[PDB]
């Protein structure tokens, strides 16, 4: 019941990404934004909380702030698999400025729920800290995310680091012998020349959603996780966007049906995108934690800590045997 | 006449990788151009 909020919040932030830049790939993990902010919020107090809990798009009169936190805490326990045949992780570090003292409460709250590294650094050095922080998140993506804090200012007292990493394979991969070079269209008249896989009578869940003039299909990897494609009639890509919403996604998984599908083409394809998400955060609500009135006086019990920027940086690679994915959120915190 | 179904993503689509119970979303995506590794 409180997977519909998460599912809210990515659908939102969505929606915000693709109005600023409406013809450019799009990829990020709404998981890994959500558990980030989640943790930060384990020290926030008042405006600055409640901003924070409804941005994530939680309804406070029916759920308490423990519930959302061990709702956290419940997917961090299922999101740490490991096999050859699908790999799944994801951590949260903090990284606490040199001699800085934590509440007890934020230490204990931070290991029990988020199950939290610490790692104490010198922010007066930016350049140490950021080669700190970048090789954590290298090492936790496998090599993935590099760079993801490109500055850090001297005044940082905190970071709150998440990061996720997926590597998995199709329950029905695609045989690299039938992948042939054929058009993408980039619009009704540019065009692209690109590697499409193929797979020919198969059965699968599948939708065609002549309301909202688009066709789900639904691809299973070897484990606990599915790829779900959405492919919009021409034009319409801007109005399915809109449509984007739990209810519609409720909907289409209700709708999915096994059916035999004569041919599919899905290209071979690997994308990246960074982000700043301070305006974001502030068009979904979360103002106060930004200013000099912010409240995260749950950190160390002084009023004196201001978050600087969200930053958000994932990557997607999509082949033959299966996919490749991983995305890291760092939140930076500074002295006010 | 037979009836027959065939899917190609050959314009945008979007793609959602998503946990097996909860659905949900690890990646949301957005391809409008499939840039090659």
């Amino acid at each position: 019941g409180l997977a519909s909020a998460n599912v809210d919040f990515a659908f939102s932030l969505y929606k915000q990404l693709v109005l600023k830049a409406p013809d450019k790939n799009v990829i990020f993990s709404p998981l890994s934004i959500s558990t980030a902010l989640a943790f930060l919020s384990l020290g926030a107090h008042n405006t600055t909380l409640t901003e924070i809990l409804k941005g994530l798009k939680f309804n406070l009169t029916e759920t308490s702030e423990a519930e959302i936190h061990q709702s956290f805490q419940h997917l961090l326990r299922t999101l740490n698999q490991s096999s050859d045949e699908l790999q799944l992780s994801m951590g949260n570090a903090m990284f606490v400025k040199e001699q800085l003292s934590l509440l007890d409460r934020f230490t204990e709250d931070a290991k029990r729920l988020y199950g939290s590294e610490a790692f104490a650094t010198d922010f007066q050095d930016s350049a140490a800290a950021k080669k700190l922080i970048n090789d954590y998140v290298k090492n936790g993506t496998r090599g993935k995310i590099t760079d993801l804090i490109k500055d850090l200012d001297s005044q940082t007292m905190m970071v709150l680091v998440n990061y996720i990493f997926f590597k998995a394979k199709w329950e029905m991969p695609f045989d690299p012998q039938d992948t042939h070079q054929s058009r993408f269209y980039l619009s009704k008249k540019k065009w692209v020349m690109v590697p499409m896989m193929s797979l020919h009578h198969l059965t699968i869940p599948y939708f065609r959603d002549e309301e909202l003039s688009c066709t789900v299909v639904q691809l299973n990897y070897t484990g606990n996780a599915s790829a779900l494609f959405i492919l919009p009639d021409q034009d319409k890509m801007e109005e399915v966007e809109a449509m984007l919403l739990p209810e519609t996604l409720n909907r289409w998984g209700d709708s999915l049906e096994f059916r035999e599908i004569g041919e599919l083409y899905l290209p071979k394809f690997s994308i990246s995108r960074d982000y700043n998400l301070n305006d974001i955060l502030l068009q979904l609500g979360i103002e106060e934690a930004f200013t000099s009135k912010a409240d995260l006086s749950g950190i160390t019990g002084a009023r004196n800590l201001a978050v600087s920027q969200v930053v958000h940086k994932a990557v997607l690679d999509v082949f033959e045997e299966g996919t490749e994915a991983s995305a890291a959120t760092a939140v930076k915190i500074t002295l006010l | 006449v037979e009836t027959r179904t065939i899917v190609r993503f050959n314009r945008p689509f979007l793609m959602i990788i998503v946990d097996h119970f909860t659905w949900n979303i690890f990646f949301m995506s957005k391809v409008t151009n499939p840039k090659q590794a």
